[PDB]
């Protein structure tokens, strides 16, 4: 039952101050009694005027306390509401590129769900799992040209340098359609030897 | 039992070296939890669980698997309208 | 703040009168605690977004990027990066004076040494593991092969870095150096922090000085009204003190609530940057600067 505390806290604090605001009716505030009529019943008005001031001044102040709290507290909700309206627009209606705005992990989609005086999102996120230690290289010399991965990176399980996408392991034989050439070898730090297979070359020989 | 702290004078919880994830915050990174029979303890708040990523200039780690997690996220929207 | 004491010092006479204003005394503590609680929630949201504490490898080879500036200093007793010491010197009696009257400064849940372990972790994973540690288990990746991605993020093809690496190294390092003097040689950069600390210590001074004001009563010493006036009249006097002081708290409390609500907004801005900017790479123009 503690997952909803955020909502539960809002509802309580509202009902909280109301209780407090009510209980302020029963306080003397320096006046002879907290029942507005008793001051009128016991005392002649001339004097009862000054008494009722201490009630009014007390109570009238006690509202401004309550009102100011609500204003401040609403300004928090007003901020939280925009956070929702931001998520609802970006997360639910679109797909968010903002890391950990929609909740931990790469975000796929979100499902809004209503809750009393609140909203609850179900964020369907993509969390990778199982790792392998790979030896990697930023580039591969072929003929002395350098080949860099068009998307993703080079890795090598053993001798065969595999280009693959970053966030999931799908090894692929390295061909020029996976790599764009740039510069040449002597510059790139840590470039390694390999042979980048040609799609076209085999198609030829016939 | 008495244990002096950075936050104040803490009575009734035996100290422990052995630091665990925070449970009941107190102050200055002192978190108290109930378990050991059992007695309330107090200890320096441990931050997470230590890891040292094995790292080298040729070393890359690519995930070969994935999971799809659904994480509830809860927000207030409106508050009770009173007049 | 201790409402009963701050208002009525060491006097049951005054203390009894306070009961006739009801829940003011208690609801102030309920108010300030709400602040005091979420302060350690702010610091919680910002700094610890990371499941584990990572630590830098023993040997630093980043491809020419000196991080000895920003990484934890192994030789300090409280391990804090060389830069952070520049900061803790700039920012800064009020030590017990406030603490006389019931104005207490509670210790922040997280000691500074802990804050420096988070910002070590976040900085240790950022360097070694790229951005993936925010999305799950950290993935060691060659730092120079990290920066090939962060160029693809901004649209510069990675072949720029693999060719310009040495140059980019120096530009980075020489940029880090000037950050020292930017902080070292000017004390106004931290004004944002410095303003927060001042305004807090400000209102406290004001809140204290309100104890010495007559508020229409014959004197500001709560006992003098009792020792220089039979109680039946002194009752009305102490009201003007209480009404004055008790009001003067609500002024202070309301300020803190409002001011905290600003910090609460600034905290989210950090927690947003910390998540998006540090842990990821931001596509939001001029959000990260
Ligand atoms: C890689 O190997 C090291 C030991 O040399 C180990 O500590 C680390 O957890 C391994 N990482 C992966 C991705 O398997
Ligand atoms: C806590 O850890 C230390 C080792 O760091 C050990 O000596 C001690 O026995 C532990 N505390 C307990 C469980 O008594
Ligand atoms: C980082 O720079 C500092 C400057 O004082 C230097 O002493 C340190 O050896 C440098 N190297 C490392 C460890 O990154
Ligand atoms: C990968 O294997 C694990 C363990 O069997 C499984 O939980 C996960 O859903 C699988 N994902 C893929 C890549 O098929």
């Amino acid at each position: 039952a503690s997952a909803l505390g955020k909502l539960q806290d809002v509802v309580n604090q509202n009902a909280q101050a109301l209780n407090t605001l009510v209980k302020q009716l029963s306080s003397n505030f320096g006046a002879i009694s907290s029942v507005l009529n008793d001051i009128l019943s016991r005392l002649d008005k001339v004097e009862a005027e000054v008494q009722i001031d201490r009630l009014i001044t007390g109570r009238l102040q006690s509202l401004q306390t309550y009102v100011t709290q609500q204003l401040i507290r609403a300004a928090e909700i007003r901020a939280s509401a925009n956070l929702a309206a931001t998520k609802m627009s970006e997360c639910v209606l679109g797909q968010s590129k903002r890391v950990d705005f929609c909740g931990k992990g790469y975000h796929l989609m979100s499902f809004p769900q209503s809750a009393p005086h609140g909203v609850v999102f179900l964020h369907v996120t993509y969390v990778p799992a199982q790792e392998k230690n790979f030896t990697t290289a930023p580039a591969i010399c072929h003929d002395g040209k350098a080949h860099f991965p068009r998307e993703g990176v080079f890795v090598s399980n053993g001798t065969h340098w595999f280009v693959t996408q970053r966030n999931f392991y799908e090894p692929q034989i390295i061909t020029t359609d996976n790599t764009f050439v740039s510069g040449n070898c002597d510059v790139v730090i840590g470039i390694v030897n390999n042979t980048v297979y040609d799609p076209l070359q085999p198609e030829l020989d016939s | 039992n008495v244990f002096q702290t950075r936050a104040g004078c803490l009575i009734g919880a035996e100290h422990v070296n052995n630091s665990y994830e925070c449970d009941i915050p107190i102050g200055a990174g002192i978190c108290a939890s109930y378990q050991t029979s059992q007695s309330i303890i107090a200890y320096t708040m441990s931050l997470g669980a230590e890891n040292s990523v094995a790292y080298s200039n040729n070393s890359i780690a690519i995930p070969t698997n994935f999971t799809i997690s659904v994480t509830t996220e809860i927000l207030p929207v409106s508050m009770t309208k009173t007049s | 703040v201790d409402c009963t004491m701050y208002i009525c010092g060491d006097s049951t006479e005054c203390s009894n009168l306070l009961l006739q204003y009801g829940s003011f005394c208690t609801q102030l503590n309920r108010a300030l605690t709400g602040i005091a609680v979420e302060q350690d929630k702010n610091t919680q949201e910002v700094f610890a977004q990371v499941k584990q504490i990572y630590k830098t490898p023993p040997i630093k080879d980043f491809g020419g990027f000196n991080f000895s500036q920003i990484l934890p200093d192994p030789s300090k007793p409280s391990k804090r990066s060389f830069i952070e010491d520049l900061l803790f010197n700039k920012v800064t009696d009020l030590i017990c004076a406030q603490k006389f009257n019931g104005l207490t400064v509670l210790p922040p849940l997280l000691t500074d040494e802990m804050i420096a372990q988070y910002t070590s972790a976040l900085l240790a994973g950022t360097i070694t593991s790229g951005w993936t540690f925010g999305a799950g288990a950290a993935l060691q990746i060659p730092f120079a092969m990290q920066m090939a991605y962060r160029f693809n993020g901004i649209g510069v093809t990675q072949n720029v870095l693999y060719e310009n690496q040495k140059l980019i190294a120096n530009q980075f390092n020489s940029a880090i150096g000037k950050i020292q003097d930017s902080l070292s040689s000017t004390a106004s950069a931290l004004g944002k922090l410095q303003d927060v600390v001042n305004q807090n210590a400000q209102a406290l001074n004001t809140l204290v000085k309100q104890l010495s004001s007559n508020f229409g009563a014959i004197s500001s010493v709560l006992n003098d009204i009792l020792s220089r006036l039979d109680k039946v009249e002194a009752e009305v006097q102490i009201d003007r003190l209480i009404t004055g002081r008790l009001q003067s708290l609500q002024t202070y409390v309301t300020q803190q609530l409002i001011r905290a609500a600003e910090i609460r907004a600034s905290a989210n801005l950090a927690a947003t940057k910390m998540s998006e900017c540090v842990l990821g790479q931001s596509k939001r123009v001029d959000f990260c600067g």
